[PDB]
């Protein structure tokens, strides 16, 4: 209990990182420090029809630009435009407080631990490994409803467009579908 | 060049260190030949062969350096060995210094010119690569059986007193610093520690296979100019050549 | 004392451009041509010390395309329209091969360079830049000639750029990363020319002063050797660094060795 | 005899006259005699390779402040090392890197074993201000160095280099020992002293299978490691080696597309600095995980993070172009034009390839087998 509390008072980030995966019932402490421890002929007749109409071409001047084109990819290419789109996270520095940006980075670091545990334990060999994935699955989502819920309320009351939700939901969703496919191979292999 | 003999004279004060009988208890020649063999330690590595004049000499020298806080850094770069005359106690001391040499460590092995194991051994290469003569070495004149002999070669021999006792000197100082090349590929560092080798009648008694080979350049050059010629030495030394 | 050798690739394959008509739209084979050869004289009227050079792929080969206007120019575009009417009228279907021979036109293009580099007197410097428009679908089965052509391109610093019109290559993307060139995907094809105009006009040290569209995300996919078709995750040999898709007790490439 | 004894050598007597004017002809032979001066090959040496975990142990002691090279021995030894990590990383695709200090008759891991160069300079740019104190430990650096490469796969070349300044160590316990251990282990040590010739270093390099040298200069310590950088020879076929990499594409996000998604780099959360979250840059193709340097190792699933250029880079020495057969132009019936470059064929000679028949002029030619690496007519 002594070495515990001074590892945790040692590392302020890692008994932050406790308190939010212990306290909040998210995983078990005997978990959390043992891991410490081609077509038809249609192709041949479009060739022929091109053929035919390329053999008797002539230069043009007039047809080959126009004013309005111009002017639109002027505009295109001009600052803000489509292909010119200034953003580019203009004030990303600045948006998304710093505040939010240490939980951002907490819940970054605890999700990648967590997925670090997962990708150690794959592939599952051995069946007690089996039970083990299990595991880390129920800790993920009890994870994300903690945290990622709270937090995905807190962006919408503060309305911010920048999606750091999107990359913690791509990798949680890549992570369940390996899960259920690894699953449904192994249903399979017994069948 | 296999060897690179020279002579150093006066030391980093400027004062001479030679091995005079007078100046045997002079603090300031002791504190030099402590201070010589303290950057010579770290030089030259996996063994330093240093002879002394006697072993009354050599006891009073290791006491001073003890009593100083000099002898200490020697200890830490090398290991220093005391041979003795005992015979059961120096074959130890020998048998702990080969293997202090076989690897990294390094050692020191102390003795006296005129001993057994002056000649009893042969330093072959990577054994005993630095060879140092502390002073002249000079057979004791009491005991009156020198002189007597010196007396008998005076009227028979017409044999001069002062280069007899220069011959023999100088001969046994040879001979034990001659033990560091054996074989082609051997090479080694020789040094005297004296100012008296500088003076031609005592470089005309050096063998002409090392006349040769002791450049007038360094004849008395200090302790720190010496500490470069032995780095250049032995750093231009290392490289592989051909038979 | 600025010499600027531009060199136009143009994908002449004749399925896309046949589906293109079929499709009568709005742009065809006649005004992507006119649109190279408005850039090409442009870019000699820049300066009178630039060079142009035209090769334009085809299933079969590459081939080299090159009265009140400029002379010179005049010759020019009858010399590049007689080729590219040439090149149609006898471009005949013999084979199943439909994929364009990208990676031929650029051999040529590189050895053309060089070789325009000796004849370059040594108090001026031959400064060239290849730009290759892309109408058909890329293709896989090049892909280890085509990386090295890129190679060959970096080291002697020759920008290539890519303007793609219809579909995206990978190859052309990294091309354009690895030698430094633009990359650009053309959202209106009859507009196309004013982007010619806009952005691959100005030459390198001229792309610094003006301003230009960021690169597009530029993938990085390999081809295995077994297959020929990209990949994300595949299995990699530690001796040869051949690619693999799948585990092997022993490696081809290693056994072919010997 | 001498050579230089005999006759006196006439090399103008080669040049001779028929037609009164004919002389020019024969410097044109001489200018033919002008190109063709290489092999046709950039190296010519090994033409194949193997993963290296490469450890290299840098000396702490007191002898490091010697003023040999200039300022110190430490600062040239750590640029130098800076200069030998980038060349080995640019030749090396899939090698791993290890440094060791040893200091204080001890030794400490300074950098993990890893393919990134950046943090390797980073952490030799902050070892430059350390302090020199103490004595090495050669006996700690090889035991530390055996721990870690012992779990390492057999088929991967196993190399060590120790950089010894001070000609003393110390050794808790016997080194020969160690020494038969890592013989039996399969490791190779290398040593490049600084002072002179040391005994227990010869007899390591000999016994190991590695090679000892001695820094005469600057010049000699540059010229010896690139001489390290330099991968050993591999058998034609050793065993299954193979391991799974991902190949990251740099997918960049723009705001005008609904996929902006922000990130933090996983390299650059434990940064000091704020991480930059930019708009996008290599993700994972298994777990996702950004990151913004390669080749970096993925901290997250362990998965291996490859640039294909850098792999593609080395597959000309695979499959090397064969030369061309010199024919001559008035033995060839055909076109007089290169098939390269388009350019009259006026040389002597005319290089024509064994697979497509195809002509190529002598410029064209050595373009193809020194640059190109490929035939063109091949391509089609
Ligand atoms: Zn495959
Ligand atoms: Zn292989
Ligand atoms: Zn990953
Ligand atoms: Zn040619
Ligand atoms: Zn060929």
């Amino acid at each position: 209990l002594e070495e515990k509390n001074r590892m945790l008072q040692e590392d302020p980030v890692l008994f932050q990182l406790y308190k939010d995966l212990v306290v909040s019932q998210v995983i078990s402490a005997e978990e959390f420090w043992a891991n410490r421890l081609a077509t038809s002929q249609d192709i041949i007749n479009s060739f022929q029809s091109i053929r035919q109409e390329m053999e008797a071409y002539t230069p043009k001047l007039t047809q080959v630009l126009s004013s309005s084109a111009a002017s639109s990819t002027i505009t295109a290419l001009s600052p803000g435009g489509a292909l010119m789109q200034g953003g580019t996270q203009q004030a990303i520095n600045q948006m998304v407080p710093n505040d939010i940006q240490s939980e951002l980075k907490h819940l970054y670091v605890a999700v990648g631990e967590l997925l670090r545990h997962f990708w150690s334990c794959f592939p599952v060999n051995t069946p007690f490994l089996e039970e083990k994935v299990v595991k880390m699955k129920s800790n993920l989502e009890r994870f994300q409803v903690t945290k990622l819920c709270p937090f995905q309320e807190k962006i919408r009351r503060q309305y911010l467009s920048t999606n750091l939700v999107s990359h913690i939901e791509e990798m949680l969703q890549t992570a369940y579908n390996k899960l259920h496919t690894w699953q449904s191979r192994r249903l399979m292999k017994k069948t | 060049v296999c060897l690179c003999p020279m002579i150093i004279g006066r030391g980093n004060d400027q004062v001479a260190i030679s091995s005079k009988f007078e100046t045997r208890e002079d603090i300031a020649v002791i504190r030099n030949y402590g201070n010589l063999l303290l950057e010579m330690s770290a030089v030259v590595p996996d063994g330093i062969v240093a002879f002394f004049t006697s072993y009354q000499y050599m006891e009073s020298t290791v006491a001073s350096w003890y009593e100083q806080g000099i002898l200490e850094n020697i200890q830490r770069n090398k290991l220093l060995f005391i041979e003795t005359q005992d015979g059961a106690e120096t074959s130890v001391a020998l048998e702990k210094y080969q293997e202090a040499c076989e690897n990294g460590r390094g050692a020191i092995l102390l003795s006296v010119a005129r001993g057994k194991v002056s000649e009893g051994i042969d330093f072959v290469h990577h054994y005993g690569r630095a060879v140092i003569m502390f002073g002249v070495p000079y057979v004791y004149t009491q005991s009156r059986i020198l002189k007597a002999r010196l007396e008998y070669l005076r009227d028979q021999f017409q044999i001069r007193e002062n280069d007899f006792l220069t011959f023999d000197a100088m001969r046994h100082a040879a001979q034990c610093v001659g033990r560091a090349i054996r074989g082609k590929t051997d090479y080694g560092l020789m040094v005297f520690a004296d100012k008296r080798f500088a003076r031609g009648d005592k470089r005309g008694k050096l063998p002409r296979w090392i006349q040769e080979h002791l450049t007038d350049a360094n004849l008395n050059l200090t302790v720190d100019e010496g500490v470069q010629v032995a780095k250049y030495f032995l750093r231009q030394m290392a490289q592989p050549f051909h038979r | 004392d600025e010499l600027n050798l531009l060199v136009i690739v143009v994908d002449a394959n004749p399925i896309w451009w046949g589906k293109q008509a079929l499709k009568e739209s709005q742009f065809t084979l006649s005004k992507c041509i006119d649109a190279v050869m408005v850039l090409g004289n442009s870019h000699l009227f820049m300066n009178r010390s630039n060079k142009l050079a035209v090769i334009a792929s085809h299933i079969q080969e590459s081939r080299f395309l090159y009265d009140g206007k400029y002379e010179l120019l005049t010759s020019a575009n009858e010399v590049i329209v007689e080729e590219i009417k040439d090149l149609m009228t006898k471009s005949d279907i013999k084979g199943q091969h439909t994929e364009t021979l990208l990676a031929g036109s650029l051999a040529k293009a590189l050895c053309y360079i060089h070789r325009m580099n000796k004849e370059v007197k040594d108090n001026q410097e031959m400064k060239s830049r290849i730009l290759v428009i892309k109408a058909a679908e890329d293709s896989a089965l090049q892909y280890m000639n085509f990386m090295n052509v890129i190679f060959a391109a970096q080291k002697q610093n020759i920008l290539i750029d890519a303007c793609v019109l219809d579909s995206d290559s990978g190859l052309l993307q990294q091309a354009c990363d690895i030698t430094g060139g633009l990359y650009l995907k053309v959202p209106q094809m009859p507009s196309l020319l004013q982007y010619l105009l806009w952005v691959f006009l100005p030459d390198q040290d001229q792309r610094s002063q003006l301003i230009l569209p960021p690169p597009v995300h530029v993938d990085y996919r390999a081809a295995c050797f077994c297959h020929r078709n990209l990949i994300e995750i595949g299995y990699v040999c530690s001796v040869c660094l051949s690619i693999f898709c799948n585990f092997s007790p022993i490696c081809t490439t290693c056994e072919t060795a010997f | 005899t001498k050579r230089w004894e005999g006759g006196y050598e006439r090399t103008w007597e080669i040049l001779k006259e028929d037609e009164s004017g004919s002389l020019k002809a024969t410097i044109e032979d001489i200018l033919f005699k002008a190109k063709r001066k290489r092999v046709f090959e950039h190296h010519g040496g090994v033409r194949l390779g193997m993963m290296r975990h490469l450890y290299v142990v840098v000396d702490g002691s007191r002898t490091m402040e010697d003023q040999d090279l200039k300022p110190n021995r430490l600062t040239c030894t750590l640029k130098l090392l800076e200069y030998f990590v980038e060349e080995y990383f640019d030749q090396n695709p899939i090698s791993q890197i290890g440094i060791i200090v040893t200091k204080s008759k001890r030794a400490e891991k300074l950098t993990e074993l890893s393919g990134n160069p950046r943090k390797h300079i980073t952490s030799l740019k902050k070892a430059v201000d350390m302090t020199c104190h103490g004595e090495p430990s050669l006996y700690n650096s090889l035991s530390i160095a055996m721990q870690t490469l012992k779990h390492m796969p057999g088929h991967t070349s196993r190399e060590v280099l120790i950089i010894f300044s001070s000609l003393t160590t110390c050794d808790p316990s016997n080194i020969y020992d160690l020494i038969k251990t890592l013989k039996a282990a399969k490791i190779r040590v290398s040593v490049i002293g600084l002072s002179a010739e040391v005994r227990v270093c010869t007899v390591l390099a000999r016994e190991t299978g590695g090679t000892y040298h001695v820094i005469l200069d600057e010049s000699h310590y540059k010229e010896l490691l690139t001489h390290h950088v330099s991968p050993p020879p591999a058998s034609s076929s050793s065993e299954c080696s193979l391991i799974r990499m991902g190949f990251p594409q740099h997918t960049i996000a723009s705001l005008s597309d609904q996929d902006a998604k922000p990130s933090f780099s996983m390299a650059h959360l434990d940064g000091n600095t704020e991480p930059g979250l930019t708009l996008g840059g290599y993700f994972c193709p298994q777990c996702r995980a950004k990151y913004c340097e390669l080749p970096v190792e993925c901290k997250i699933c362990g998965l291996t993070l490859v640039s294909a250029p850098h792999l593609a880079r080395s597959y000309h020495h695979l499959f090397p172009l064969d030369a061309f057969q010199e024919i001559p132009l008035e033995e060839y019936n055909g076109e007089r034009f290169c098939y390269g470059c388009q350019g009259e064929l006026k040389d002597q000679h005319v290089y024509v390839c064994a697979v497509c028949q195809n002509v190529f002029c002598v410029d064209c030619d050595v373009f193809v087998h020194d640059s190109l690496h490929c035939c063109p007519g091949c391509i089609h």
